[PDB]
């Protein structure tokens, strides 16, 4: 039980670190927007801010990161293999904060155009509806639910768009919207052979 | 891993009203909760859970036996509500609400094992349902308008709250209880000494983990909880 609770705490700490990275990316985006609006309603100032943000308040422990390191080292000595693996991974990732932050920032998407905002909104709505329908799979394994699913699939297919310049942006937005996970989860839905609507929606998803 | 077929069969068989006698019924009355159970004979006995715990500590055999039966019934209910089996989750939720489970959970006079069973039931029944879903801590697509000129911890928490779907939080009391329990545990000289307390600690930490992965906590609350968790570990 001690090992299980320690592993759960390790997972919680990993989630906390991920949230801290998200906050750092948000801080970088805000600084960039402020600089851009001020200069064009500079690089040294934003670079200094980015360097300074890295370690006070965004500290995992009140000891300045020491306590995290001691805890990880102590956990690494336990016999439980999953706990040791988690501790080693956290220790290795603790000293690569700047690299991870820059890697995450390099993949930031803005969606400035109004068309981009509309695409994001419609795609988010369609994905949310599709995921909600997928969750209640048993309700429609064997009604208007099939029509709604088909309409959502057709709307997404239209949203894919045409043209390489637009197709690249659409694919990037879809990848950033976690559509692959929901689509594959739908593909994993249990099915009964001989339901024509079911193979139709499967072909649309494919 | 839950087995849908046998789980559904057992749900149908056990929850049949004709088998309502074999299950102890807990009712909240003015605010204390009373357990009512039918013995092997056609006789009904109702007693307060606090009284049951008191006499079990005293050494009464029947009271301890019925408490153990209730604990195992709670464990069976929690197992029945695994992997989002709604046919039983709805029945348990109607029979056992959030307020009653929280009341049974917070009280310390009750035995630790029963509290752990209640925590497991809460995790498997109410925490994991349709409104709750996994949320990615990091998002790559960010709208230009939504970016604020000045960003702080409070502003980030406000943005997360705006992103949250349900304005009303049904687990705020549960979150406060979890925070208080973890603070008390870290206050202890030996974080993991008592076997009984270890089970309850495991249940509460699992509940906290599942709530965190569901986006119920804010960044400031997570940062505050980080220190307590680290102190718990060492």
């Amino acid at each position: 039980v001690v090992m299980e609770t320690k592993l759960k705490i390790l997972e919680i700490l990993q989630f906390i670190l991920n949230v801290r990275l998200d906050y750092r990316i948000s801080y970088l985006l805000s600084v960039f927007k402020k600089e851009f609006v001020e200069v064009f309603p500079n690089l040294d100032r934003i670079g200094e801010q980015a360097e300074a943000m890295f370690g006070s308040m965004l500290e995992v422990d009140d000891e300045g990161g020491r306590m995290f390191l001691r805890v990880l080292i102590h956990l690494t000595m336990h016999d439980y293999a999953p706990l040791v693996s988690g501790a080693l991974q956290l220790l290795f990732k603790h000293f690569s904060q700047r690299q991870e932050a820059m890697h995450t920032f390099k993949q930031v998407q803005l969606l400035i155009s109004a068309q981009d905002v509309e695409n994001y909104k419609v795609i988010k709505s369609e994905l949310d509806r599709l995921r909600t329908m997928v969750e209640k799979s048993e309700l429609w394994v064997d009604s208007e639910n099939y029509q709604i699913v088909k309409g959502i699939l057709e709307r997404l297919n239209k949203m894919c768009g045409v043209g390489e310049q637009m197709r690249k942006k659409q694919q990037r937005l879809l990848k950033n919207m976690d559509a692959h996970k929901v689509m594959l989860d739908l593909l994993q839905i249990p099915y009964d052979k001989g339901d024509a609507k079911m193979m139709e929606i499967l072909r649309y998803t494919h | 891993i839950a087995i849908p077929v046998t789980q559904e069969l057992i749900c149908k068989c056990v929850l049949d009203p004709k088998n309502s006698d074999i299950l102890i019924r807990t009712e909240l009355r003015p605010e204390e909760v009373w357990l009512t159970w039918t013995d092997k004979n056609n006789e009904h006995h109702e007693k307060s859970v606090r009284q049951l715990a008191q006499e079990a500590r005293a050494g009464n055999a029947h009271d301890e036996n019925v408490l153990s039966y209730y604990r195992y019934q709670l464990k069976l209910f929690a197992r029945m509500c695994l992997d989002r089996q709604y046919l039983a989750i709805d029945e348990i939720s109607q029979q056992l609400g959030v307020d009653l489970i929280f009341l049974c959970m917070a009280d310390e006079m009750l035995p630790f094992d029963l509290r752990a069973s209640f925590c497991h039931l809460m995790l498997h029944v109410h925490v994991d349902r349709d409104p709750q879903e996994l949320v990615t801590p990091v998002k790559f697509a960010r709208l230009w308008t939504e970016i604020p000129t000045a960003i702080t911890i409070k502003d980030y928490d406000s943005n997360l709250n705006a992103s949250r779907d349900d304005k009303k939080n049904k687990f705020a009391n549960t979150m406060e209880f979890v925070e208080d329990y973890l603070n008390n545990v870290v206050s202890e000289a030996v974080p993991f000494a008592n076997e009984e307390k270890n089970k309850l600690t495991f249940e509460v930490v699992s509940l906290a983990h599942n709530l965190i992965y569901f986006g119920f906590y804010s960044f400031s609350e997570l940062l505050r909880l980080t220190r307590t968790l680290l102190g718990i570990i060492d």
